[PDB]
């Protein structure tokens, strides 16, 4: 818990008409984002119950 | 009822926001019909409304 | 882009008093004869008689398509090249929507030549909304859109490979 | 028409202004004089001018003209002055301003 208490903190400007780049490199960004994170806290949980039943 | 745009304006419609005031964020509803009255562009309006934000 | 259908939003018909045939160049060859323009815009030019009368374009939107359209300002090099495809006295090329405002002025200069040529054309580009209206107001120097793109979206990306 | 402002305080000021382009020169020269117009402003920082540019619209609530709005933030310290000829809206009312980082957000 106190390695994972560092917030990512994002939000989602307005873009205008002629800002769809921008909007789409937050986009992606900040899916990026949530996709690593998601994926290392659902995988630590799984390996390290493993490990802990083991142990 | 209203946008930010019309607020910083001061539509006579959003006068329930005035004077001297103070917040920690805003919230606009999606479905407000009191904006822009008469036509035009306010230019740099996402930038404006990113600086109100803080 | 999804789908694209491309239309005729402002014929040749539409502007009054100006000539619509001199609008080629040898810049813009096709494949058949060495002077033509673009086949989505009209390269408007003088008449006989001069003063470019003021022309004016409208369009209502009906359906539920957006429309992709174009328009673009021309930049002689001279006064002279300028009095000569166009009036006398102030110009300027003017646009309104319910959301867009553009207004251009004409910025004679003579540039370095670029196939032949030393004026230029500022190109614009816009998307009337479904049920947005758009007005066209001009004195000279108007590049008039001809042909349109009617567009319904859907998210992808373009490659630059051989 | 000229106007200045002077910043004496601590706060920066949020401003705002416009520019009115009417839809024909009969609008136009009822509205305001005749001749070339223009709207100019200035600060320290803050370089603005805005030339008429009548035009025929689109009716939107019943108006076939524009005002395009424009917005500024003068710094502490930061003088301003406007100068117009005609087709100007003046600033009236501003806002002081003292900033913390925010949202905003678009909910029911």
């Amino acid at each position: 818990i106190n390695k994972m208490n560092t917030q990512f903190e994002a939000v989602d400007h307005e873009f205008s008409n002629l800002e769809r780049r921008i909007g789409n490199l937050n986009k992606r960004m900040e899916d990026g984002f949530l996709d690593v994170w998601t994926y290392n806290a659902e995988l630590l949980v799984l390996l390290e119950n493993e490990r802990t039943l083991d142990l | 009822d209203c946008t930010i745009e019309g607020w910083i304006l001061g539509n006579p419609k959003c006068d329930l926001l005035l004077g001297d005031q103070s917040w920690s964020y805003i919230v606009e509803r999606p479905n407000a019909q009191n904006g822009i009255c008469y036509p035009g562009v306010l230019n740099e309006l996402e930038e404006l409304k990113a600086f109100i934000g803080s | 882009g999804e789908r694209v259908e491309r239309f005729e939003m402002f014929p040749k018909s539409t502007w009054a008093g100006v000539d619509t045939s001199r609008g080629v160049t040898n810049a813009c060859p096709s494949y058949t004869i060495d002077s033509s323009f673009y086949r989505n815009l009209v390269w408007i030019v003088k008449t006989d008689s001069a003063t470019y009368p003021v022309i004016k374009g409208t369009y209502n939107n009906t359906g539920t398509q957006p429309i992709l359209y174009f328009w673009g300002v021309h930049h002689p090099l001279d006064t002279t090249v300028q009095d000569n495809l166009y009036g006398s006295g102030d110009k300027y090329v003017r646009m309104g929507t319910e959301s867009m405002n553009f207004a251009k002025s004409p910025e004679i200069a003579a540039r370095p030549a670029v196939n032949g040529q030393r004026s230029r054309i500022d190109y614009y580009w816009s998307v009337l909304r479904p049920g947005e209206t758009l007005n066209v107001e001009s004195n000279g120097n108007l590049i008039a859109p001809w042909y349109a793109y009617k567009f319904v979206s859907k998210k992808g990306a373009v490659f630059k490979s051989d």
